[PDB]
């Protein structure tokens, strides 16, 4: 199958895996390790966070 | 002509297959008496093609599209999308649509020259659906429900509404899709005339438990 | 007085006793129904099971709400290294049933089996077979007089073959010996069969091949002297009750005056023989072969061996049997894969399956990757590296 | 499941145990419901009856339209919460805990379903996917 | 469409009845286990046996009233079909009956529970539960020849023909051997069947058929309709009166040949009794059987009907036969269109 991206770490989901919860948006976010979600609800920053693909963009872990 | 089957035990039709004057979608697995309803009177004439949408086989709340192109929602897997690619006409556009309101065919209703959507459909996705099914869109409700293509079956030939639209929005919406349009119901009673039945401008599909009475108002306003 | 609300005993009586098993490797108790009108060969195979892992493939079963898609299924793996030929074993029928008559070795045994007869190795002279193999020496009279008996009597005849454990990560060395029952026609044929193998080799894909329902015979993981509760899945007792509570109340009425044997009591708990049966080869693997945990729809070469490797196993680096699901006994045991006794029809038996991907990824955390190619990918160049 | 529930329904993680009250998210005037059984469930000593997705439960409404409320009848549950495992690998879970009231045929009350349904509902209960926005 | 009549189930006689309490009294007095003081154990038992002799009683007696649409409160129609059978008279005697004997059988196992829970003496308490199986005995006893006659109706309100009396229907009448049977079959689209009812000689044919999706039912009446209703017996000429209720329209075939084996004086006669009766209804009379028919005949029927003098329906005829389907649906759909485009604007 496709890989969905956990969105939040922005890794590949090979095909299963995690939860989904509605924004009550027309999307639903892919929840990874649990870490991943928990991160999530606590609604830290992911330009923070180490972990997402975001801190990579932003923290000149990059180009 | 209009004819009755079953998926399974279930009258809703417009549930697992998708109707256009160009091309049929069915659910992969059906049987015989179901494909039949279709393979009897579309024979050789238009491609039946088989196939799931998203992993599920409710193409026809899944999907909405008329001749020039097919809708289906993100989900779609590659696989799916290259079966219908491959089995439906180079002149049809599928394109993936990113709505969240419901399921692409409760949310859209259409036939070749109009499309009726949601009433909460974001001006982008309208846009979209205009252009790739290349059709007049406008925001509407049937009877005051937002799910359009589920209480509207639609032809070019005539429509069919929910049995309690007011006389005054049925002769607007026909003025507006360009057909007669007549509030009814469909499966003895229902008034999902969209789930219920699925018809293009030659053949019309419904469910064994159509009355006869509704079976002639069908045959009578989309002309067959 | 009588229960007062109906209900099941807590678990099966045809499971007792609950007690050790006598011997890490499961007796295989029965073998299938003899055909002698096909060619000879073994009717099971040892190994040694690695790990699990899961599979994706598609479905078909025309009418579920699943044909044609896709499921994700559990898998496990048996390391399967060609078993080696080192006799036979011929039995007769009589009044009082199955006696063995005679057993006939191979000349030449490895350090591997003779190990197995022994309790100090390294401080034995290792005299093991040193007189049996003198037989052959004489233009062979004896074993032939015996492979010869056998032929004469014998309504069955067995090989005795043993493992290859040195082409397997374990540290044990001591590899296992048993006897496999031969299903190919004619006593004679047979023993033929089994002379001709001494000291040869057999392989797993000349006994299973691809969607084939077999058993598996094992010792099941041991878990030392259990309570009631969780032995039995009894009742917890009420938080309020002096004295314990993870127990039963009563533990029989007044008559008959004695505890009964089928009531639930504290006790060992696993470490039980198990013949499980009706598992699925979805995959029977090669180890001479990169691209084993590859697929016609996958591709990429790489084999099943997990990043990190098989966690508290190790490699494999031989052929495998990728089984359905998953089977009695732990990582590192030696397990018994068994042909079916009947011809099931089942039509879920009968589905041949093929693997889409097979996962490959690190079972020792939340593993992110495939291959280490896919990872450098995705991550990009580290301090290490270039 | 039972009457109207044309289809088979693959086993999921039961959610929702007799006393738990779920969201109404029909239109109804109904604001919530309280499960008083599941049809269908069986029979063991102590066990709770418990709901899952696309369960026909009987339920009494306590907050709501006092013509809805002090009686028992049908719902449908449409979201879970409890996550369960669909047969393509997915661990999923909603936000809430909701469904429906309907008859036991298997229809509506209400005309609209508020929020997003899952498909294993969507697919068991006709008349539910008519009022279905989003699906899963 | 269906009989309200047929949900009834069959009661059980007296004998089964009586046995079959006992047995399961004395199953249930073994097997429990009395708690508490001798006396009291043994008490509790008779207590027991007692309330199984009440339970058995009161389900049996259950069954009669519940599953049966009491008979007045039945459509007209349904009701009427009841009241031949039995006599709707001796049927109100019957269904009191049943209620007396229920509310009887509670009362005797209240006071006999109350007078053994009461007693300390064994000998009395076993007397008393010995007295009570000997009043329970004499009850169903009693009762065994209202019930013989309430399972044997049972059977016959199952038999009786489902229609509905609401929908238009059309009626067949004329003499017996007319060809009403065969016009009936001709007329129906799908194959006729048989429906058995009461006081009929050959059963009814009925048929249906279909102009649009507007379905019209079709019976014929012989033996019924077809000769005097004074002639027959008060069962009979009730019988007759269902009728009324029944139809929407009715259709006078007249057979002038005297195949039939009667004149068409006596077919006049009897067409002219049953007409001013049924304003309310919409009348087609069809002459059918055209081609064999008599010329002679046919002077007596064209007085009557097509005479504007004395006795006349006021309704054209349509010559036919359907029986040699020429103008089968013509005559069909004129039959419908009488009394449904009417009663369509009338309502």
């Amino acid at each position: 199958m496709r890989i969905y991206q956990c969105h939040f770490c922005s890794s590949p989901c090979y095909p299963g895996h995690g939860i989904m919860f509605v924004r009550n948006d027309a999307k639903e976010f892919r929840f990874c390790r649990s870490k991943c979600h928990k991160a999530f609800k606590q609604r830290r920053n992911p330009r923070k966070l180490k972990w997402t693909k975001a801190f990579r963009k932003a923290a000149g872990k990059e180009l | 002509m209009a004819t009755r089957t079953q998926f399974e035990n279930s009258n809703e039709i417009g549930v697992f297959s998708k109707l256009t004057n160009t091309y049929c979608l069915v659910a992969v697995g059906g049987s015989e008496n179901f494909y039949s309803a279709f393979e009897a009177e579309l024979g050789d004439a238009i491609p039946i093609v088989h196939t799931t949408i998203a992993g599920t086989r409710i193409i026809g709340r899944m999907t909405a599209g008329n001749r020039r192109g097919l809708l289906v929602p993100t989900q779609t897997t590659d696989q799916e999308l290259q079966h219908l690619r491959n089995s439906l006409p180079d002149s049809v556009k599928i394109q993936r649509v990113e709505e969240r309101l419901s399921a692409l065919g409760n949310v859209i209703c259409c036939n070749d020259y109009v499309a009726l959507v949601h009433p909460d459909i974001d001006r982008e996705t309208e846009e979209l659906i205009s252009d790739v099914l290349g059709v007049e869109v406008f925001r509407q409700t049937i009877s005051g429900n937002i799910l359009v293509g589920s209480y509207c079956s639609l032809s070019n030939q005539g429509g069919l509404v929910h049995p309690q639209t007011s006389v005054q929005d049925q002769e607007e919406l026909s003025s507006l899709l360009q057909v007669p349009l007549v509030a009814g119901t469909v499966n003895r009673g229902s008034s999902v005339v969209g789930a219920g039945m699925v018809v293009n401008d030659y053949l019309a599909v419904t469910g064994l438990d159509t009355t006869a009475p509704e079976l002639s108002v069908i045959e009578s306003i989309f002309r067959l | 007085s009588h229960r007062k609300y109906e209900a099941p005993r807590h678990g099966h009586l045809g499971f007792l006793p609950r007690k050790r098993a006598a011997s890490i490797r499961a007796r295989v108790k029965a073998f299938p129904k003899d055909d002698r009108s096909k060619p000879v060969a073994l009717t099971s195979f040892l190994g040694y099971k690695a790990g699990m892992t899961t599979i994706v493939r598609d479905l078909d079963r025309p009418g579920s709400k699943f044909h044609k898609r896709e499921v994700v299924e559990a898998v496990t793996v048996v390391d399967t290294p060609p078993v080696v030929v080192v006799g036979v074993v011929g039995y007769v029928e009589t009044p009082r049933g199955l006696r063995s008559l005679t057993t006939v070795w191979a000349e030449h045994l490895s350090d591997e089996v003779k190990r197995r007869f022994y309790k100090n190795w390294y401080k034995s002279k290792k005299k093991a077979f040193t007189k049996y193999s003198a037989k052959y020496a004489q233009d062979g009279a004896g074993i032939e007089r015996e492979l010869a008996r056998i032929k004469k009597y014998a309504s069955v005849v067995r090989v005795l073959v043993h493992t290859q454990i040195r082409k397997t990560p374990l540290a044990q060395k001591k590899a296992h010996l048993a006897e496999i029952q031969l299903n190919g026609g004619s006593i004679s044929e047979k023993v033929d069969w089994a002379r001709e193998h001494f000291e040869k080799t057999v392989a797993v894909d000349s006994v299973f091949e691809q969607n084939e329902m077999i058993d598996a015979i094992a010792v099941t993981k041991g878990h030392g002297f259990e309570g009631v509760t969780h032995r039995w899945g009894t009742k917890k007792l009420p938080r309020k009750t002096h004295r314990g509570l993870r127990k039963v109340a009563c533990i029989g009425a007044w008559h008959p005056a004695h505890v009964m044997w089928s009531v639930a009591r504290a006790g060992q708990r696993g470490y039980h023989s198990r013949t499980s049966i009706n598992h699925k080869i979805y995959r029977v693997g090669k180890g001479d072969d990169e691209a084993n945990g590859a697929t016609s729809f996958d591709r990429t070469k790489k084999t099943i061996t997990p990043m990190g490797g098989f966690v508290h196993y190790g490699e494999i680096k031989n052929d495998f049997i990728m089984v359905k699901g998953c089977i009695p006994g732990n990582r590192k045991r030696i397990v018994t894969l068994r042909k079916s006794l009947y011809t099931n029809t089942s039509r879920k038996a009968l589905e041949e399956v093929s693997l889409k991907w097979i996962d490959t990824a690190s079972k020792f955390g939340k593993g992110r990757f495939q291959t280490p190619a896919e990872k450098h990918a995705f991550m990009g160049t580290l301090k290490k590296d270039l | 499941s039972g009457n109207g529930a044309q289809g088979t329904k693959f086993r999921i993680s039961l959610g929702l145990p007799v006393g738990a009250i779920m969201n109404c998210a029909d239109n109804s005037g109904a604001r919530n419901l309280y499960i008083i059984a599941v049809k269908g469930s069986g029979s063991r000593l102590n066990r709770l009856p418990a709901a899952s997705l696309g369960d026909m439960v009987m339920a009494t409404v306590k907050k709501g339209k006092p013509e809805l409320r002090k009686k028992v009848m049908p719902a449908i549950v449409v979201r879970q919460a409890k996550s369960w495992r669909r047969r393509d690998g997915v661990f999923l879970y909603f936000e809430d805990n909701a469904g429906v009231i309907a008859n036991p045929k298997g229809e509506m009350k209400g005309s609209a379903i508020t929020g997003p349904v899952g498909k294993e509902c969507a697919d068991l209960w006709p008349r539910v996917a008519s009022n279905s926005g989003v699906v899963v | 469409m269906q009989l309200s009549w047929k949900d009834i189930p069959t009661v059980a006689p007296a004998n089964d009845l009586l046995d079959i309490v006992l047995n399961r009294t004395q199953r249930k007095t073994p097997t429990v286990i009395r708690p508490g003081f001798k006396i009291t154990r043994i008490r509790a038992f008779y207590m027991r046996k007692v309330k199984y002799t009440g339970e058995g009683f009161v389900e049996k007696f259950e069954d009669i009233l519940k599953g049966f649409p009491n008979i007045n409160d039945v459509h007209p129609f349904h009701r009427d079909l009841m009241d031949t059978l039995y006599e709707k008279n001796h049927y109100k005697i019957s269904l009191a009956a049943i209620s007396r004997a229920k509310s009887l059988v509670e009362q005797v196992a209240r006071d006999y529970v109350r007078l053994l829970k009461f007693g300390q003496s064994l000998f009395q308490c076993k007397q008393l539960k010995r007295a009570a199986l000997g009043r329970m005995a004499t009850i169903v006893k009693k009762l065994r020849d209202p019930l013989a006659y309430l399972e044997q109706v049972r059977q016959h309100i199952g038999r009786l023909p489902s229609i509905d009396p609401n929908t238009r229907t059309l009626l067949i009448c004329g003499y017996p051997n007319v060809g009403k049977s065969s016009f009936l079959r001709c007329i129906t689209k799908s194959d006729v069947d048989v429906q058995p009812y009461a006081f009929t000689t050959k059963s009814l044919y009925v048929g249906h058929f279909d102009y649009k999706y507007l379905r019209f039912q079709a019976i014929d009446t012989p033996g019924i309709l077809d000769r005097p209703t004074e002639e027959m017996n008060n069962i009979e000429m009730q019988s007759i009166y269902a009728i009324a209720h029944l139809r929407s329209c009715v259709l006078y075939f007249m057979d002038l040949s005297e195949q039939c084996g009667f004149t068409i004086e006596a077919q006049v006669k009897l067409f002219h009794s049953i007409k001013p009766l049924f304003a309310n209804k919409s009348v087609m009379v069809v002459i059918n059987k055209t081609d064999i028919i008599r010329p002679e005949d046919l002077d007596e029927e064209r007085a009557q009907l097509l005479e504007s003098v004395k006795e006349v329906p006021g309704v054209e005829i349509m010559t036919s036969s359907c029986q040699l389907e020429e103008n089968v649906m013509e005559v069909r759909n004129k039959a419908c269109e009488k009394l449904l485009a009417s009663r369509i604007e009338n309502k």
